RNA sequence: CUUCUAGUGAGAAAACAACUGCCCGUACCGUAAACCGACACAGGUAGUCGAGGAGAGUAUCCUAAGGUGAGCGAGCGAACU
RNA sequence: GUAUGAGUAGCGAAAGACAGGUGAGAAUCCUGUCCACCGUAUGACUAAGGUUUCCUGGGGAAGGCUCGUCCGCCCAGGGUUAGUCGGGACCUAAGCCGAGGCCGAUAGGCGUAGGCGAUGGACAACAGGUUGAUAUUCCUGUACCAGUUGUUUGUUUGA
RNA sequence: AGCUGUAAGUAAGCUAUGAUCCAGAGAUUUCCGAAUGGGGGAACCCAAUAUCUUUUAUAGGAUAUUACUUUUCAGUGAAUACAUAGCUGAUUAGAGGUAGACGCAGAGAACUGAAACAUCUUAGUACCUGCAGGAAGAGAAAGAAAAUUCGAUUCCCUGAGUAGCGGCGAGCGAAACGGGAAGAGCCCAAACCAACAAGCUUGCUUGUUGGGGUUGUAGGACUCCGAUAUGGUAGUCUGUUAGUAUAGUUGAAGGAUUUGGAAAAUUCCGCUAAAGAGGGUGAAAGCCCCGUAGACGAAAUGCUGACAACACCUAGGAGGAUCCUGAGUACGGCGGAACACGAGAAAUUCCGUCGGAAUCCGCGGGGACCAUCCCGCAAGGCUAAAUACUCCCUAGUGACCGAU
């Protein structure tokens, strides 16, 4: 549905490293493609992609106040250009 | 061995009663034989009890 | 309620007893209500964003409703209230001689 | 706000459909990386949308 | 995988260039304080690698690469176990 | 819920010592130096199993058989990247399920075609560098497997 | 007139152009699960066929369809020729859960009591399996009785701990009469008569549709004349209104004084009631707040009546020549069970097995059996109410509990 694919992305101290080789991570949809990712990246900010990488995040025991659960199930992929950017900030 | 086509007797239980009253149970059956039958043009092997062929 | 945010008012019940003034704020659901002036409170805090110099602070806490009334603007004395057939904005028509509240 | 969805066609419908989903995709952009001072606008575009998918239900039978 | 025909059945062999290639796991412990034993428990846990001197050797004693000083202590130096 | 036994038994195999740091406070945490222990293992890698225990910055109420400034404990943030490795889009063993079928108070039991099912068969990538935490997965160099596009004669069958 | 649940805390907002909130009707509704395209260690994996999309292209995305059985219809079809097994397609229904309740069936214990234990008891109870319905089951006399009878079924009172049954022990235990709640009756088969098809016996034998016909005071067919009207329904998603469930509206009458932090308490002097039930308020309130008695209200959807239509059903008198009235059935021997009734002198009702009637000059019952008298007419179908139960929703109640 190419508008529903990317939620938004990851901004961290590992990820800031990646921007510097032109790599850009994102939370994407769980039941989403390599190839889907691809897709949406190339429609939603006209550039050319090399390389979806894709990875699994488990949730995490968390407990407040007597009360415990898990947080989400999380997806993350790293996309990788050519020549081209885009600006986040 | 289980019904007939055209009535419908089965098995049943009983007693045995052994000369001193003393009862245990027990299996009472009907007398089913296989037949060929014209049960609408195509002959059929059915179960069928002998009172019935009778 | 029977009493609105905006109205004068006053007190029936409890070391307040005839005061009056304007209502400050409502909480139906609660049945209270904050009249100005009336219920003057002394808290203790300590610094946080406002008033970064939290000293002995006052102000109103909340009453019940039941312990005021209702006064006619007019004329100055405290009403029972009731409702009547104006042109269909039914309106508080005050008992003590029909006049709108 | 519906009264003015009603004065449109279906085209203009599909149209502004895909024109808040681009809003809202921008909006969940701004959230994260640290802006948006209006956060309330995140849930007046989905009830839009939502409205242009009730009243397109609606006059298709 | 390799052959042989039967077979619906234009005309695919091979040069260069540039492109495409999905889903699940992947941290860390693992002769152990993270597994099975209610315990930070003298027990148990499949497989591969596993160096030197003297030696038949993966035995024995001392060592290399690597690891460790073990989660109550200080004194005294009786009977008894 | 609280006593007595009673401040008694025990504190779960083993080598430490001193100097200097930190700190409210140190036999027990950090840094050094010498000493001592294992070494077909008490070293390195991995399949189960566990499931965040992993890394960085703080904390000291409880857990830790003493202590604690410390921790596999507590609070906040962060970490797992594959055409080629292991599994699926491949194959079948034991066993299991079984359209029709055959049996049987009911419920149901068995079994043919056809399937599921690795502990076995088949199957294309290597050496080095890099983080606080991943690497045959990221990067560098040089490859390989299956496809797609373009530029380089009678489907009879001798194409 | 405020509001964004618990839920504080802050940040952004919404609302008098009517928010929030409340009742009726709609829309959306991922994935697993009977789970049903194939698979599987539930919430996962892998497809086929069409239409549509991304890309120069392959890879990628979306939407529909695809289990099994039955029951109706075409096509194809054969060991074996004619065609039946089979196969493909279209159509029709099931399938699972529960309210730990109530009902009807199939199969069916033991400890226990007998002061031991076998018949017997516990008990056709517990457990398991099938089928249901809002209730089920039974139901329109092959009946109950005994002169003088009464008329379908169910439930309650009584008969009565009686008559009976019983190692005649432990123990089990009726029914009809009499008094009540509720009340209701109907439809087929057969003879016969027509239309059609086959056997064209061109005899009228086989059948399909429609008519006729439903009983014991015997009834019907059939022949004879009358009438061709009149009494009803347990029927419909048809109209006309009347009510009703699901939000709401309005609703009387008090001030001062003393003691307290605070009065509803005390003391004075008033008022109200078709409302002195109950809850709240800084302590104990008819008169402060919410209510109460009384009066009023529904756009929408669902229920229950009534009256209209539409659909169905229903006639007398006579005759007694002939035809009909449920067959491997009633019944009998053998073996078991059910009846309060344990084989007993054992009628009545069932199951298995073998034998096996009659036809109105008939057939069954009145507790072995016979004769006489009396009451009924089996071997076909359906049916409201009066009775049982409460997972759940509304409104209440208690000489019921009050944190072991």
């Amino acid at each position: 549905e190419l508008l529903d694919v990317i939620k938004r992305p990851v901004i961290t101290e590992k990820s800031m490293l990646a921007m510097d080789e032109k790599k850009y991570t994102f939370e994407v949809d769980t039941r989403a493609n390599k190839t889907l990712v691809k897709q949406a990246v190339e429609s939603a900010f006209d550039v050319k992609v090399a390389n979806v990488n894709i990875l699994n995040v488990r949730p995490k025991f968390k407990r407040m106040g007597k009360y415990a659960g898990y947080t989400k199930k999380r997806r993350k992929a790293i996309v990788t250009l050519t020549e081209d950017s885009k600006e986040i900030q | 061995a289980k019904v007939c086509y055209f009535t419908g007797r089965k098995t049943s239980s009983g007693n045995n009663r052994s000369h001193a009253m003393n009862s245990t149970k027990r299996t009472v059956k009907p007398n089913l034989q296989k037949v060929r039958v014209l049960i609408d043009g195509k002959p059929k092997k059915v179960w069928v009890s002998a009172r019935a062929l009778k | 309620m029977f009493v609105k945010k905006g109205d004068k008012v006053k007190v029936i019940t409890g070391k307040d007893k005839n005061k009056e003034g304007v209502v400050l704020a409502a909480f139906p659901k609660q049945d209270k209500v904050i009249v100005e002036g009336v219920n003057v409170v002394k808290k203790h805090q300590k610094p946080n964003q406002a008033a970064p110099q939290g000293g002995i602070l006052e102000v109103e806490a909340p009453i019940h409703v039941s312990n005021v009334m209702v006064i006619d603007p007019s004329n100055g004395e405290a009403t029972k209230v009731a409702f009547k057939e104006v042109d269909g904005k039914k309106v508080r028509v005050s008992k003590k001689t029909g006049e709108v509240l | 706000k519906v009264k003015e969805i009603r004065e449109l066609t279906t085209a203009e419908m599909l149209d502004k459909e895909k024109q808040l989903k681009e809003e809202l995709f921008n909006l969940r952009f701004q959230l994260a990386t640290g802006q948006l001072e209006n956060t309330a606008r995140i849930k007046e575009v989905r009830q839009s949308i939502a409205r242009i998918k009730t009243v397109l239900r609606e006059q298709a039978n």
